């Protein structure tokens, strides 16, 4: 996931060097930040959207 | 500023380069106490050697010329 | 008479050395220390002013 | 490498002509007042 600030218009990214054996293509989509909960932690008190 | 609730530092930061006048822009000071303008000031583009003390007034030279 | 005066403050000598490889530098030194490979010079004006 | 201070004295003047009121006529006096004894 990559953050896109408000009113923005370019987002650049990078992956540092790796090996890319058996890669099979990208796939992307854009989500609204307040609608994506913070998985990975036990419980996100900032996920105020249902 | 309508309370921008974005992560205060999301972009990648780069290690501070170790030399003079790049750590932060604050009103500096000379070795003997003269004020120094900030690093990003316009007036620091060129160099000001500003050697103030001229040679002592050569009134002795004028008297020697008269004599 | 017009009192235009000068005042030396400091003086430092500067010099620049070609970063010669040490083997080649030593060989060159051994060459120029030879009796026959001395260095000569002549003043461009060459003269005896009177 | 030499550094120091050099003073050229009063007589150094790299510009030809003047610096002030260069356009003004060379005979034109500035607005002045003076005394002048006279009895009538």
């Amino acid at each position: 996931l990559y953050p896109i600030p408000a009113n923005a218009t370019n987002v650049p990214i990078s992956i540092p060097s790796r090996n890319w054996a058996a890669f099979r293509g990208w796939a992307f989509t854009r989500l609204k930040t307040k609608e994506t909960p913070s998985l990975g932690s036990g419980y996100d008190p900032y996920y105020t959207y249902s | 500023n309508s309370f921008d609730g974005s992560i205060v530092s999301s972009y990648l930061t780069t290690r501070m380069p170790p030399w003079a006048g790049v750590r932060q822009n604050v009103m500096g000071s000379s070795i003997d106490g003269r004020p120094v303008l900030p690093a990003n000031s316009t007036t620091l583009t060129y160099e000001t050697v500003s050697g103030t003390p001229l040679e002592t007034a050569a009134s002795a030279a004028a008297s020697a010329a008269a004599a | 008479v017009d009192g235009a005066s000068i005042k030396f403050d400091s003086i430092c000598l500067y010099a620049t050395f070609f970063p010669m490889a040490h083997n080649t530098a030593s060989t060159l030194e051994a060459m120029l220390r030879n009796d026959t490979n001395d260095q000569s010079f002549n003043d461009y004006l060459s003269a005896a002013n009177m | 490498d030499i550094r120091g201070v050099l003073d050229r004295g009063p007589t150094f003047k790299p510009y030809s002509g003047t610096a002030y009121n260069a356009l003004a006529p060379k005979g034109a006096p500035n607005p002045c007042e003076w005394d002048e004894a006279a009895t009538a």
